[PDB]
């Protein structure tokens, strides 16, 4: 997680307006105020924000896809040779 | 399995878990059947309907002894 | 205007052996088993007999009744009873209306519509269409089908592939179209009548789903409110605002278009 | 069903909803996950 | 004249209409002060049309004014339903109102006739609008209790 | 013959006799149990 | 199955609502079943026959 | 109590007084596939005594007749109703899914929301209705002379046609647009090709027919649609 | 198909679902707090039209 | 019985199969097999990737081979909770 | 709980003796308003049980469906995890048979 | 207007004043 914020880019132009602009006209209960706030529900983001989730997501598939990768007669024996190679040489 | 002594019958087929009911409890007031099992869940049954009231979770590893 | 005439004096008795070495009757399953599977389609013999509206039908003991059927018999053509029968002995007409689980013909339609689509249709579809195979002999296959199967009832669509014997005819109603299909198996044009598969072309599918609703809409327009239907035609054939503001001094879609006790309706005219 | 908490199936079942645009869904899965597993952070530090 | 309703959504503001209609606010005033309403549900929910409750049975019936039974309504021609949160009362006769309410969600204009309108809700309105989406059975009855937790009158 | 056994022939005198030779196919889906040999025994008797 | 007996003249049993519009004919009428209400009666044989 | 299969008085007969017999778990339900009771009545005196089909838990997630299937509110097949309508999505045909549907259906429609509400029914009816009166309301040279002259002699930017005297529309509406012309023996037709051709007993009536002219015409699958194109430049 | 054909069908054996008619247990997605509403029903042209 | 079973099918599905001297030592072997997946199950500590019943089964198997042979089955890399285990149901099989 | 028992006990038992209990029920019955028209008339029934022959066989096959899907799993509130470190992840290592 | 309840209802000022629930 705090290496997913570390590749963060908060502080659009957006927040600052949203900040600035209902609170001029806070008749009663504050924007920020979510003891029982109600408009929360309803957010729904714009194209950008879920582009860059989308491209976000992608990268971060293929950064894991990109990390992740004679004593046998077969693959598997030689993968089965390697883990006892693992397992037993110490002793 | 709920167990008739006189006619031999399986009346009740309490099955909720998804594994070995290790444990096993019975009693007079509702719910009159806990049963633990390898789930880590114990399970709260009423006798009448052969139902499941209450599910307890707080267990890790397998509940072995029911008291 | 005639009274129905009796087809076949005699009665189509049942004594037949295929296969004479390797078959034997089954008690319960009533058929030959045993010897070759022989064929699935092989078996077919032609119609012996063939009815026509024309010299037969006519006037039956069940005409009296209003709910009554036609005749299993009449439509292969040897219903043995004449007048004296149960059933109807004419053709069906536009207005011959029948229950959704009877069918049409009398017999009872179940849901699973089979797998060789044989002998009655399933009631979860409703296809006005039929398979019908047969001979190809030249290019006049589409006016012979249409000669001998306009005489059985209202047609709409005829569709018959050139490079094979197979056509599609499309009817209008249910009456007329089984009552073709069932009266038209083994005869001459032996002809392997069906029912029609799901047609593949999104064209046609969007084209019979249309017909779907517009068939719909007939079916219930008697049944919605009466001043919803004068809308219907003066909102097309009038002006809107002339009248809006009537509906103004005392306006959503369910709320006005709505029947049952306690309505908008119902409470301004107690005022 | 066959078994609530794998969590690694819950994780690709997220990541499968994201990748086309169901935002509100995803949202409705994550409020199931977490209150079916409130006590790993895997599935509370992904939300937030 | 004001009262505060801490609805289990969440807050309902009213102001009465005093200077309109007098008799009919100074029962709800009065109830507000005495607070019998607590735990009672909204009984009836019915999508654009009201949100109706304030018995103690729950079970849409009965509801005893100051007055104990019933009281006559006061109505004159500027009351209107044309908006959608103005607050009224509810009746089963000619001049049968019951300790009851109800909020509109919707211009009414065939309802102005024997059903007196007295409050207009200045604050809370989503409350309503979300109201309107409640989980109902095949009466107009919303399957969980939607109990008002409590109310001042302020 | 609700069995598809139309190859097999019980005689008028009760015995269970195969008019064909039989594969093993038919031979083992053609073996009755000791209810239905002892009824049809018993009813030998009878008719004898 | 009212455990309490009560006088008549509270019997009126008002709905005490503003009698919504939004109900349609289909919704006017209290039923058991889907197609309406049906509940026991004990009716001797020759009544019913004869009628 | 198992008290009542739901059956509409369309064919619960004329009187209001009728009598039925119940034989518990006499059918298996044709589209649960589950033991169900059947009901034996009769309708009126002399005809033959219906019965219920499907069970109790369909029909009513259906809001359908037992014994008839007409739906209960409008009256006609409920399969056109699901088909034209469409107002909620309907179960598959195959038998396992069929018969896991319908009973994690029954399962979860007896937990107390009914899936069927007549206000959206109505709702749809109209809207149907709606949809329906809105339905009611050098290129070209070459494909041209291409292949009409082949079989012309064969077997026999803008273009004007010649009238000749040498002696979505069904054809139903032919057959009632020829009759008051002479009688007919035929009317052989292709929406694609749209060309329809009719045969009368006598030449008289089709050319009297044909003399009424001043959208009308006068005299493989897609070799015959070669001169329907000219619909588009004619 | 290449020159001319009899639209050739591909055969299935008789005891089968054939898991092509619908979902072959069909379970839905629990509701949760959060609507779904449009995120699916504005949006039935993509599910037909991204397939 | 007969018709039912012809008329109604086999049911064969939810009925039990009592052990009739054949299926003994098939059906000892399963019940201890499912004895050390629940005691391995139980011993391995939270999040050690639970994931390693079927080698510790297959030591088990071992042991007793060896044990039946008089070999001593010293294996070095095991645990000491699972080799204690391991030799416990060994000893058990071993007496029965 | 008794009461219950004994009922489902009663049902499961009765699952050879021929069975005569024959009696007509009466129920009263309302049509409501199916398509429009006129609603209709009050109706009565009268409820008969069909006997059924002694001698009749299985009626239909049973066949099994697939067990439907259970309650929704319920939360777990277990207590915060513990830290086991790399070292014991290792002595906790089996190696390969 | 025709969306019913498509979703759970929101969470509940609880009597306990705990604020979302
Ligand atoms: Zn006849
Ligand atoms: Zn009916
Ligand atoms: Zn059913």
């Amino acid at each position: 997680y705090n290496r997913g914020i570390r590749d963060l880019k908060p502080d659009y132009e957006k927040y600052d307006k949203d900040k600035k602009e209902e609170k001029s006209k806070s008749r009663s209960v504050a924007l920020y105020d979510e003891a029982e706030r109600l408009d929360w529900v309803s957010n729904k983001p714009d194209k950008e924000h879920v582009e860059r989730l989308v491209e976000s997501i992608k990268k971060q598939d293929q950064r894991r896809l990109k990390n992740t990768k004679i004593t046998f007669i077969n693959e598997r024996n030689r993968k089965f040779n390697l883990k006892l190679q693992r397992f037993y040489s110490k002793y | 399995r709920v167990w008739d002594m006189r006619t031999r019958q399986n009346v009740h087929v309490l099955s909720g878990h998804k594994s070995t009911v290790a444990s096993l409890a019975v009693q007079e007031f509702d719910p009159q059947v806990v049963t633990g099992s390898m789930d880590s869940t114990i399970r709260l049954w009423d006798l009448a309907a052969g139902k499941t009231l209450t599910t307890l979770t707080h267990h890790k590893k397998t509940v072995r002894a029911l008291s | 205007k005639q009274p129905a005439r009796k087809q076949i004096e005699t009665r189509p008795e049942y004594e037949m052996e295929p296969e004479q070495p390797g078959q034997v009757y089954n008690l319960w399953y009533n058929k030959w088993s045993g010897g070759m599977r022989q064929d699935p389609l092989k078996s077919q013999v032609k119609s012996e007999t063939r009815c026509v509206i024309s010299r037969d039908s006519g006037y039956t003991k069940a005409d009296k009744n209003p709910g009554s059927f036609f005749c299993l018999y009449f439509a292969r053509g040897m219903c043995s009873e004449g007048s004296k029968c149960e059933y109807l002995h004419r053709l069906p007409k536009d207005t011959d209306f029948f229950n959704a689980n009877v069918d049409c013909f009398g017999r009872e339609k179940h849901a699973d519509y089979r797998d060789d689509m044989g002998g009655v249709g399933s009631f979860l579809r409703q296809n006005y269409t039929l398979y019908v195979g047969g001979i190809t002999p030249t290019d006049d296959i589409e006016e012979i089908v249409s000669r001998h199967f306009a005489e059985w009832g209202d047609i709409e669509r005829i569709r018959v592939l050139n490079s094979r014997g197979i056509a599609f005819i499309t009817y209008l109603n249910e009456a007329n179209a089984q009552f073709a299909k069932e009266a038209m198996a083994h005869q001459s044009l032996c002809l392997n009548v069906r029912w029609a598969t799901t047609d593949p072309n999104p064209a046609s599918q969007a084209r019979n789903q249309r017909r779907l609703e517009e068939r719909a809409a007939n079916a219930v327009k008697k049944l919605l409110p009466k001043q919803f239907l004068l809308d219907l035609e003066e909102t097309k054939n009038g002006k809107s605002g002339n009248r809006k503001r009537k509906l103004e001094l005392e306006p959503s879609d369910d709320l006005l278009y709505a029947d049952g006790a306690n309505s908008v309706h119902n409470q301004l005219a107690a005022n | 069903d066959v078994d609530s908490t794998y969590i690694p199936l819950w994780l690709k079942y997220i990541e499968c909803e994201m990748k086309n645009r169901n935002i509100n869904h995803a949202r409705n899965l994550f409020d199931r996950a977490v209150t079916q597993l409130p006590r790993v952070d895997k599935l509370w530090y992904k939300y937030v | 004249a004001n009262v505060e309703l801490q609805t289990s959504l969440g807050k309902i503001l009213i102001e009465l209409y005093t200077e309109h209609a007098p008799k009919t606010c100074q029962n709800f005033y009065t109830l507000a002060k005495e607070g019998y309403y607590d735990g009672v549900i909204f009984h009836r929910v019915i999508p654009d049309f009201v949100i109706q409750g304030g018995d103690p049975t729950g079970t849409g019936r009965g509801g005893t004014s100051i007055y104990g039974d019933k009281f006559d309504d006061e109505i004159h021609s500027d009351l209107h339903h044309t908006g959608a949160g103005i607050l009224s009362m509810a009746n089963a006769g000619p001049n049968t109102n019951s300790s009851q309410f109800f909020i509109t969600l919707a211009p009414t204009p065939w309802l102005d006739g024997k059903h007196t309108i007295f409050g207009r809700v200045v604050s809370g309105l989503s409350v309503c609008k979300r109201m309107g989406l409640i989980r109902t059975d095949s009466s107009d009855r919303p399957i969980e209790p939607l109990k008002i937790i409590k109310a001042v009158a302020l | 013959h609700r069995k598809g056994l139309t190859y097999l022939h019980l005689d008028y005198n009760c015995n269970l006799k195969p008019t064909k030779t039989l594969t093993t196919k038919e031979r083992k889906k053609s073996r009755f149990g000791n209810a239905f040999h002892l009824m049809r025994e018993i009813l030998r008797l009878t008719k004898l | 199955e009212l455990a309490r007996n009560v006088p008549v003249n509270e019997m009126v049993q008002p709905a005490l609502g503003p009698a919504n519009p939004f109900v349609t004919k289909e919704q006017d009428s209290i039923k058991n079943s889907i197609t309406g209400y049906a509940e026991r009666e004990y009716v001797p044989n020759f009544v019913f026959n004869q009628e | 109590d198992v008290e009542f299969p739901s059956i509409c008085e369309r064919c619960l007969g004329d009187n209001s007084y009728v009598r039925m017999t119940k034989e518990p778990l006499g059918q298996e339900c044709k589209i649960c596939s589950k033991p169900c009771t059947i009901f034996r009545w009769i309708k009126e005196r002399g005809q033959k005594p219906g019965k219920t089909q499907i069970c109790v838990g369909c029909a009513r997630y259906k809001n359908c007749c037992q014994s008839c299937m007409l739906d209960l509110q409008f009256g006609l097949p409920i399969a056109l109703r699901d088909a034209a309508l469409k107002l909620v999505e309907s179960g598959p045909t195959n038998d396992i899914n069929r018969e896991f549907f319908a009973q994690n259906q029954q399962r979860l429609l007896s937990n107390g929301e009914t899936a069927y509400d007549s206000q959206e029914a109505s709702a749809a009816a109209r809207n149907l209705v709606k949809k329906v009166e809105k339905r009611e309301l050098v290129e070209s040279k070459q494909i041209l002379k291409e292949a009409r002259a082949s079989d012309a002699s064969l077997n026999a930017g803008n273009v004007s046609l010649s009238i000749n005297m040498e002696p979505e529309l069904a054809d139903y509406k032919i057959r009632k647009h020829f009759e008051q012309y002479g009688p007919l023996k035929s009317v052989v037709c292709s929406h694609r090709a749209k060309c329809a051709f009719v045969n009368f007993k006598t030449r008289s009536s089709a050319e009297i027919a044909a003399a009424a002219s001043p959208l009308k015409v006068q005299w493989g699958p897609e070799g015959e649609v070669r001169n329907a194109k000219l619909a588009d430049l004619v | 198909k290449a020159a001319g054909i009899n639209i050739k069908l591909f055969r299935r054996k008789k005891n089968e679902m054939d898991y092509n008619a619908s979902i072959p247990f069909e379970k839905k997605p629990a509701i949760g707090f959060y609507d779904t509403s449009e995120e699916d029903r504005q949006n039935f042209r993509e599910k037909r039209e991204a397939d | 019985n007969l018709l039912a079973r012809q008329f109604e099918g086999r049911h064969s599905t939810g009925v039990a199969k009592q052990i009739t001297k054949q299926r003994v030592d098939s059906h000892q072997d399963l019940e201890l097999r499912a004895a050390v997946m629940n005691d391995i199950l139980d011993m391995i500590p939270e999040g050690i990737r639970q994931g390693k019943s079927k080698t510790i089964l297959q030591h088990l198997s071992e042991a007793w081979r060896c044990w039946k042979a008089n070999i001593p089955w010293k294996v070095p890399g095991l645990p000491a909770p699972i080799e204690n285990m391991i030799l416990r149901y060994v000893k058990s099989k071993a007496d029965w | 709980t008794k009461l219950a028992l004994q009922k489902i006990l009663s049902k499961q038992i009765a699952q050879a003796v021929v069975q005569q209990r024959d009696d007509p029920v009466y129920i009263r019955y309302t049509p409501s308003n199916q398509m429009g028209q006129a609603l209709s008339k009050q109706r009565i029934i009268k409820m008969v049980t069909a006997e059924q022959d002694p001698m009749e066989p299985p009626k239909f096959r049973h066949k099994k469906v697939p067990r439907g899907p259970p309650s929704p799993p319920p939360p777990v509130l277990h207590s915060p995890p513990r830290k086991v470190s790399a070292q014991e992840q290792q002595d906790w290592q089996i190696p390969p048979s | 207007r025709s969306a019913k309840s498509a979703g759970n209802t929101l969470a509940l000022q609880v009597t306990s004043s705990g604020a979302v629930d």
